[PDB]
């Protein structure tokens, strides 16, 4: 369950890394 | 027969971790017609969700290569063009089975908004590497899909309901990432999140759990979005 | 298409995790006759033991689910199909190997570390096709794992010193070959004992380009040695 | 590294299991 909200949170990190 | 076959099949295979043999035997379950019931229609979905998330996978990894020598920068735009082919490959034939039989033969609200936020999802994938008219093509069919699954579920759904929860997480990330749009993003986030809250009444023993998860998530993806 | 171009895409295969692809274009390397570099080489190993592992995890989830059905219902039969699917693909994957060692990567190398790198490649893959063969093919695949590992070990000892990731990594593979495919456990204990043994014996013949692989592969070793004891 | 022993450590012990 937190694997979840882990997975969640380095899923949508990439995309603000990648675009600033 | 066949059906309880494929399922088993599919079963077999994600403890496999043979999605794509998974992918396979649900899509063969769904073409037999019939509408899928809540156990195969989860199980297409993780199955399919563990397909293309490979091919996204990949693709991101090439990407930040490519940004980080003419030659090599030449061979990572084919090889990411490469897994760009099968993302549209994965996608089309996610999207035809839910414009052919999921969506069409889906008879309760539920199911509906569903498969609509489904049909948004995959256009979305593919608005991640579309170009050109077709990613204003896939934009505008992914915002459309989303937007008529969200009006179908403030219609017939409790704000905790896990499907119109989700519905709202990945629509929020839809203006974030796919729009350049990160305040409609906390907008509608912080919104679908304060309705649930406003409502923890209607959380059901069936899922609460679940509504729980995606609430928290609503909230994990606005203190990433702010922070 | 050109040697330089498929290395770099079998590097971006490898970050993508897409190692299908990535022995796809190691194998066309090596089917240009030419010698492998150590870089190509081990960029070849990685890729298909890591397409080759894919299915041996898979068959090994499945077999452990066959083995656990107390139902005893239609999905006994199903598992066992699906298992024989991935039998098959794992066929197809150490055929492929062993045709590119016996075609191309065996041959085009007289010097002792190419020699018993690429057999004891070629006891690796045998001793795969072993894990999952039964009736008279067995008794072929594992003997020929034993011929190409016996044959690897012979060239190790006379060309390579003990602490020789090469030939520590061949002990820690051949040991490994008599416990799971020759069910000995005491000679899998003994080879992988003197195989360490020799190594700290001569531990002033490390090398700078090679202590950490050497000492991993010796810790390796008794990893194993524990866990058989 | 250290992962890497993990990795055959648990690959090594599956066998015991099954052949058991
Ligand atoms: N390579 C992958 N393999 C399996 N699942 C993945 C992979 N990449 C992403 N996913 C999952 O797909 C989800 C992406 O959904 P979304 O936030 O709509 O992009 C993530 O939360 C991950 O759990
Ligand atoms: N699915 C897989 N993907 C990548 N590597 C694997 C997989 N399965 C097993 N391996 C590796 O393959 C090795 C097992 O080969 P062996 O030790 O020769 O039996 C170990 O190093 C494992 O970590």
């Amino acid at each position: 369950r937190d694997k979840i909200r882990l997975n969640n949170a380095i899923w949508r990190a990439w995309y603000i890394q990648y675009v600033q | 027969m066949d059906k309880s076959e494929l399922v088993q099949k599919a079963k077999l295979a994600e403890q496999a971790e043979r999605y794509d043999d998974m992918a396979a035997a649900m899509k063969a379950v769904t073409e037999q017609g019939h509408e899928l019931s809540n156990e195969e229609r989860n199980l297409l979905s993780v199955a399919y969700k563990n397909v293309v998330g490979a091919r996204r996978s990949s693709w991101r990894v090439i990407s930040s290569i490519e940004q980080k020598n003419e030659k090599k920068q030449q061979m990572g735009k084919e090889y990411r063009e490469k897994i760009e082919a099968e993302l549209q490959d994965i996608c089309n034939d996610v999207l035809e089975l839910l414009d052919k039989y999921l969506i069409p033969n889906a008879t309760q609200p539920e199911s509906k908004v569903f498969y609509l936020k489904m049909k948004g999802d995959y256009f979305r994938y593919l608005s991640e590497v579309a170009s050109g008219d077709n990613k204003q093509t896939t934009v505008s069919n992914s915002q459309q899909a989303y937007q008529e699954a969200f009006e179908i579920s403030k219609k017939e759904m409790q704000p905790t309901h896990p499907i119109r929860l989700g519905l709202a997480l990945n629509f929020s990330v839809f203006y974030y990432e796919i729009l350049n749009s990160p305040e409609k993003a906390c907008s509608l986030a912080k919104t679908a999140f304060d309705e649930a809250i406003a409502e923890l009444d209607t959380l059901n023993e069936e899922s609460y759990k679940d509504s729980t998860l995606i609430m928290q998530l609503l909230r994990d993806n606005l203190t990433l979005w702010t922070s």
